[PDB]
């Protein structure tokens, strides 16, 4: 069907709603869903106003006809998912969830290729960014001072269910040759939560 | 009680055919017809129909009709949901459903209990077992870097699940060379180091492979 | 001039019935097309059982000897929304389905098309003016695949694949 907003960030405590919009008149014919990642959905309101067994009372939903909301009264950290309305075998396109919190800057770690790889003739080189908000941060990869773009990929995690951060990974892979003409191997983060640039490196051979 | 337990993970080529089982514990299986419902990566629910299990009559849906078959077994209070003419967007997880009352009867539609999703990967690429490579390490972080595999998904566990807060799995990667690749990684105190031993257990099913890794300082 | 259903096992002529009504289903997801599909019921013996429209025989996908409405066919349902609720078609006039012992059953094919064309634009007041297409079983278990009745102590199955099959504006 239709759902607004498409996603939103809002505080621990705040006031969150969602709207959910019928071509035809239902009456309360609608089903609410919350979706955790990882994991099946998880029906929370039926009937447009009824809740769920066993769910907590910051969560409910109203609404008749082609017009229906869902709302929650005080958002705590562990309700980030995405949210569906549904009505029989239509589902909307959903509502994603997430928390925005203070500032927290990235813990840096920068991993050199190990030996066994080495063996298969590949070196993947691995910069971690633990626990970290907002998502926003930039990885720079410097070979002998030289900026790598193109040979890297990263990959986030979801945001924690606990304290709200995000971790980050960026793996750089190289042939065994290419990575045996060079000698200083490097990533700088660039986050908000750092008011200088954390550049982490190691030499090859140490 | 009540609980859906699906089949496993499954790749399959281009214009073939999957079949997809869900087996029901907790209830009695002839009382409430069994739904199915898919979900792309990143995207929102789909579903593709019921089945009576008193009658096995059906009810697809018309994007799906003439395409999936959908069967159930009794004795065992399993059903079953067998998609052929498989596309390369028909890369999702399954998920089998049934509903729980409304206590009024405005749920014949509301989803209360669901299987756990069976992701289907729809390629020509073979499967293919990941190699386990260290990340070796007042805070250390260490880890486990998961290699060259296919389809999804990787499993990880830590100290045999002992090991959980800290623990970050990042998502897989699909690399250049259509292989898929992750990391896990953990912080611990570095006074642990030497002390404690670390070991990171990787599962791909698919493969039907376990590889337990102990991660060592340099 | 006459639709034909296979039947087995065969039924003599004193089993010759009047259809008074039948039970329907209607296909679900989204259409890409101004169409309705409707495919006999893919319920059970609670979906015939609630009808509350059926006379002496026992009788899956077309009711036989039941009680007919007065004025003209009436359909009925708990949700007109809801695919998985079956959908009532109680006739106002009987069609007869004369089967011949040797094997088969016959209906006229201008009294079908006559009552069709009468059910399709009953289900076009409920989900308006949209092409009526019935289809045939979507599938299932023998008793409910096929059009299936007791007649003088034993059971037949009668398959109904050209009962439905026709496109109606
Ligand atoms: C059908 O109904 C008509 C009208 O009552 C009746 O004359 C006829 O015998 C019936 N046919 C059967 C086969 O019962
Ligand atoms: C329907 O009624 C006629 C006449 O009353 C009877 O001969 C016939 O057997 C009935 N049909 C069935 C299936 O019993």
């Amino acid at each position: 069907m239709t759902q607004s907003p498409s996603s939103l960030s809002a505080s621990v405590g705040d006031r969150v709603t969602i709207t959910c919009q019928a071509s035809q008149d239902i009456s309360n014919y609608l089903n609410w869903y919350q979706q955790k990642p990882g994991k099946a959905p998880k029906l929370l309101i039926y009937g447009a106003s009824n809740l769920e067994t066993g769910v907590p009372s910051r969560f409910s939903g109203s609404g008749s006809g082609t017009d229906f909301t869902f709302t929650i009264s005080s958002l705590q950290p562990e309700d980030i998912a995405t949210y569906y309305c549904q009505q029989y075998e239509f589902f909307g396109p959903g509502t994603k969830v997430d928390i925005k919190r203070t500032v927290a800057a990235p813990s840096v770690f920068i991993f050199p290729p190990s030996d066994e790889q080495l063996k298969s003739g590949t070196a993947s080189v691995v910069c971690l960014l633990n626990n970290f908000y907002p998502r926003e941060a930039k990885v720079q990869w410097k070979v002998d001072n030289a900026l790598q773009s193109g040979n890297s990929q990263e990959s986030v995690t979801e945001q924690d269910s606990k304290d709200s951060t995000y971790s980050l990974s960026s793996t750089l892979t190289l042939s065994k040759a290419d990575y045996e003409k060079h000698k200083v191997y490097a990533c700088e983060v660039t986050h908000q939560g750092l008011s200088s640039p954390v550049t982490k490196s190691f030499n090859r051979g140490e | 009680q009540v609980q859906l337990v699906q089949s496993g993970a499954d790749v399959k080529k281009p214009g073939a055919s999957v079949k997809v089982s869900c087996k029901a514990s907790g209830y009695t299986f002839t009382d409430y017809y069994m739904h199915w419902v898919r979900q792309a990566p990143g995207q929102g629910l789909e579903w593709m129909g019921w089945i009576n299990p008193n009658s096995g009559g059906t009810n697809y849906a018309q994007k799906f009709q003439d395409r999936v078959t959908m069967t159930r077994d009794t004795s065992v209070s399993t059903a079953y949901m067998e998609v052929s003419g498989l596309r390369s967007d028909d890369t999702a997880v399954y998920y089998c459903a049934r509903i729980k009352l409304c206590n009024g009867g405005s749920c014949n539609w509301s989803l209360g209990y669901w299987g756990q999703g069976s992701l289907v990967t729809v390629s020509s690429a073979s499967t293919k077992g990941p190699s386990v490579f260290p990340l070796a390490p007042g805070t250390a972080a260490l880890g486990c870097l998961v290699k060259d595999y296919f389809p999804e998904p990787v499993t990880v566990s830590w100290n045999s699940g002992a090991l959980t807060s800290g623990v970050h799995t990042f998502p897989a990667v699909l690399q250049s060379s259509g292989l898929y690749s992750l990391s896990s990684v953990v912080t611990v105190p570095s006074s642990s180091l030497g002390t404690q031993t670390y070991i990171c257990n990787v599962n791909h099913k698919p493969s039907n492979t376990k590889v337990d890794k102990k991660v060592e300082p340099k | 001039d006459t639709i034909t259903l296979p039947c087995r096992p065969a039924p003599p002529p004193h089993c010759s019935s009047n259809i008074t009504g039948l039970i329907l289903t209607r296909q679900g997801g989204y259409s890409n097309a101004n169409t309705v599909i409707f495919r006999p019921s893919g319920g059970d013996w609670r979906d015939i059982a609630r009808c509350q429209i059926a006379g002496t025989v026992v009788s899956t996908q077309l009711f036989l000897n039941g009680s007919l409405a007065e004025e003209e066919v009436v359909i009925r349902s708990e949700d007109w929304r809801d695919n998985a609720k079956s959908i009532c078609v109680q006739l106002a006039t009987s069609v007869e389905i004369a089967c011949t012992g040797a094997g088969h059953c016959a209906i006229s094919r201008a009294k079908w098309a006559n009552t069709l064309k009468q059910i399709a634009s009953k289900l076009r007041e409920q989900y308006g003016a949209k092409t009526i297409i019935f289809k045939p079983s979507s599938g299932g278990d023998p008793e409910f695949v096929n059009h299936s009745f007791n007649c003088g102590g034993e059971f037949f199955y009668c398959a109904s694949t050209q009962l439905f099959a026709s496109t109606w504006f």
